[PDB]
RNA sequence: AGAGUUAAAUUAUAACUAAGCUGUAAAAAGCCCUAGUUAAAAUAAAAUAACCCACGAAAGUGACUCUAAUAAUCCUGACACACGAUAGCUAGGACCCAAACUGGGAUUAGAUACCCCACUAUGCCUAGCCCUAAACCCAAAUAGUUACAUAACAAAACUA
């Protein structure tokens, strides 16, 4: 509000395809987390009930970041076998 | 040496007389701290004037 | 005789010391299409895919330029005791046994 | 380097749309609301030219959330705001719901030009607190 | 007697540790355009770890020296400056595509 | 040096603006600081615009002030500051340069965190 | 613990503009001293950073600045001493927003509830009480060891 109008959150459409460029903001703001931080300030959350969020999803995060790296290890061995019927 | 770089600076100190000189020197040569980086450590300071 | 420590000592194994980016010679022992598995004599052999530069050059029983980059593929993973070991070690090709 | 998107209030961008420099665009606001939608299309010089809403419209209590509902209110805005001669338009949504991207496409399908997208919605940085959540 | 055991030294071959691209550098609250280099150019966000890629400490530097930077007002809070979105990037995020 | 003076200022003329820094480093040299120096950041358009002493301003004029003062003497000088008609905002700052580099040795590596749950055949 | 400060948002209150605006699974009631835009103090609460894991004895603590400042040459120890989330009580201020209660509106066989709408004690400050929690990491303190060893499950087993 008292900052420069127009400068923050602003793409501006090239070759006038709107459809595009609405989707590239929508990029934006949900690279950033501000589309989960709108949804979620919707309504209250309280404090405890906000911890446990906090802590199923990096619990979460966890997980997937170690399975995805596990998945991406075993990758090679996806290679069509050469030992077949031995 | 501590003592000896304070007895340097306080040649260069700002004194109730200098205030005449300090000020008018202080809007006739802005100095800026801005400053950047390189993602290999490297800095670029502001592009030469 | 030789004291198996001495072995050790002077082995072209020990010699190299780290693994990475060293510059290794290997031999092509079994081939599946576009995969070329090539023992360099280290432990575990590696894998290879054929480069588009002279195709048919590389056959069962060739030799080959390495850039070693592993000498074995390992991780230990969430809730693991022991790591988990890909029976591979991993290269680079770079050309065939340039002569 | 083509279409930097942020034009600076600087003179260093010569960019003219109807021989118009971007700060005297027309700025369409856009509110979409879970239960609605308004478009208020205004002047550089901030004196309204144009207002749809989905109720103005003639939806009414539920129908109106809807994105159909969006595109129809923008339509007609647009129908209002081209009879005073606008033909480019910087839009800003506000808030987020349903009819955002129905109601941006509804000034363009509405024959009205578009430049701009940037979103201001209201952002706490916590201030002040929402109401309770709902089962309990 | 045996003068080809193994000795009981340190790792010759040991690999120097990496370094946060501010290593030993001086984070001040003064240079905006540096600060502005990990904020997000659209929002005005400040950029996680695991954008920036920093040591503990030098985000954490960082960040105070952006708060500080915001309420003195040498530094705006909801956009990146115009001035310095031309500058180089550090950060690994890939907005478009 | 110990403390920083950030001072933005009302964008004015040079004689004024000569008169309000002048008169700062009085009031500081009377609570008894010791000056070390003054760099001018230059007038710059604010980051956004700042409402003080019942104008909204849009420019300023950026100063720094580095000196030496007492411990008890920092809220008078803030205080002096706060009542001055000119000042767009002040503040102080312990001067970056006592604070003290300690060598990022680098990046101590973490390794996967081990021994969490037992040894069980489950399943 | 003090003292000072405010970026986002919100609200008074004006200027325009349109008749609606709000609200749900769907509605109704409710409000049009309404809504969108443009201005704007106070009060309250502190996006991102945090994929961090620091500080405190615990409760707790994550906007900014400065002042003061984190017991013990360090074993255990109470019915003694000093603290102790929320809620609550006493007196005085504060009141954006939230909100037990309550009154409307739906739903329902009923609906003293879940959904909707207002509005209050109350959350906020200053001073004084009250001394309770799934105050739980349900895992006492201080030195150790990984020997011996699987009731089950959970955070593996044990000495002194
Ligand atoms: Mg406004
Ligand atoms: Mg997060
Ligand atoms: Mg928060
Ligand atoms: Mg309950
Ligand atoms: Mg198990
Ligand atoms: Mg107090
Ligand atoms: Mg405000
Ligand atoms: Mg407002
Ligand atoms: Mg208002
Ligand atoms: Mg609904
Ligand atoms: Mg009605
Ligand atoms: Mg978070
Ligand atoms: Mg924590
Ligand atoms: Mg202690
Ligand atoms: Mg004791
Ligand atoms: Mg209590
Ligand atoms: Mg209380
Ligand atoms: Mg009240
Ligand atoms: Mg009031
Ligand atoms: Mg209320
Ligand atoms: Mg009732
Ligand atoms: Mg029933
Ligand atoms: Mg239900
Ligand atoms: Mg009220
Ligand atoms: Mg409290
Ligand atoms: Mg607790
Ligand atoms: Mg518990
Ligand atoms: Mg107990
Ligand atoms: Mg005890
Ligand atoms: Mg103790
Ligand atoms: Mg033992
Ligand atoms: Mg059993
Ligand atoms: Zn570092």
């Amino acid at each position: 509000a008292n900052h420069l109008k127009f400068i923050a959150r602003t793409v501006m459409v090239q070759e006038g395809n709107v459809e595009g460029a609405y989707r590239t903001l929508n990029r934006i703001l949900t690279m950033d987390g501000l589309i989960e931080d709108i949804k979620r300030r919707r309504y209250y959350e309280k404090p405890c009930r906000r911890r446990q969020r906090e802590s199923y999803e990096t619990c979460r995060r966890i997980y997937n970041m170690e399975m995805a790296r596990k998945i991406n290890f075993l990758m090679r061995k996806n290679r069509a076998d050469p030992w077949q019927g031995c | 040496q501590e003592v000896l770089q304070l007895q340097e600076e306080a040649k260069t100190f700002i004194t109730r007389e200098n205030l005449e000189a300090r000020v008018e020197e202080a809007l006739d040569s802005p100095k800026s701290y801005n400053w950047a980086i390189t993602r290999e450590g490297l800095v670029v300071r502001p592009q030469q004037k | 005789v030789e004291s198996f420590a001495s072995m050790l000592r002077h082995s072209p194994l020990t010699q190299m010391g780290p693994a990475k980016n060293k510059l290794v010679i290997g031999q092509i022992f079994h081939i599946v299409e576009d995969d070329l598995y090539i023992d360099f004599g280290g432990k575990f052999h590696c894998v290879c895919k054929r480069p588009e530069v002279d195709g048919e050059k590389y056959q069962k029983g060739t030799r080959v330029r390495l850039r070693l980059l592993d000498l074995e593929l390992t991780s230990r993973f969430l809730g693991a005791t022991t790591d988990t070991t890909i029976l591979e070690a991993d290269a680079v090709l770079l050309g065939l046994q340039e002569s | 380097s083509f279409s930097i998107y942020p034009p600076i209030p600087g003179q260093e961008n010569s960019l003219r749309w109807a021989g118009k420099k971007f700060e005297e665009i027309p700025i369409a606001h856009i509110k979409a609301s879970y239960n609605n939608t308004q478009i208020q299309v205004v002047s550089a010089a901030h004196q309204p030219l144009a207002h749809a809403s989905c109720g103005t419209e003639g939806f009414r209590n539920a129908k109106k959330g809807t994105g159909i509902a969006a595109q129809t209110a923008g339509i007609a805005a647009a129908a209002k705001a081209t009879g005073k001669g606008v033909t480019h338009v910087r839009v800003v949504v506000k808030g987020l719901g349903p009819g955002r991207l129905s109601a941006i496409k509804g000034l363009t399908m509405g024959g009205l030009e578009v430049i701009s997208i940037t979103d201001n919605t209201p952002i706490p940085h916590n201030g002040c607190r929402p109401r309770k959540a709902r089962r309990l | 007697s045996n003068e080809d055991l193994p000795v009981p030294m340190e790792n010759p071959y040991k690999e120097p540790l990496k370094k946060c691209i501010l290593c030993e550098k001086h984070v001040d609250y003064k240079n905006v355009q540096l600060l502005s280099q990990f904020i997000s150019p659209f929002t005005g966000c400040i950029y996680g770890r695991h954008i920036t890629g920093l040591c503990g400490k030098k985000q954490k530097e960082i960040t105070k020296a952006i708060k500080r930077a915001q309420i003195l007002g040498f530094m705006p809070v909801t956009y990146k400056d115009p001035a310095y979105l031309k500058d180089p990037k550090v950060c690994n995020i890939k907005y478009r595509e | 040096p110990r403390y920083e003076l950030a001072l933005i200022l009302k964008a004015m003329q040079r004689p004024e603006t000569a008169a309000a820094l002048k008169r700062t480093l009085e009031a500081l040299m009377d609570r008894g600081a010791v000056v070390r120096n003054l760099e001018n950041l230059g007038e710059r358009m604010l980051p956004y615009k700042i409402s003080a002493h019942n104008q909204r301003h849009s420019r300023g004029g950026y100063f720094l002030v580095d000196f030496y003062a007492p411990a008890t003497t920092v809220e008078s000088m803030m205080e002096h500051l706060s009542r001055d008609i000119d000042v767009i905002r002040p503040n102080i700052v312990k001067h970056p340069l006592t604070q003290e580099v300690k060598e990022c040795e680098g990046i101590v590596p973490v390794p996967l965190e081990e021994k969490l749950y037992s040894t069980k055949k489950r399943k």
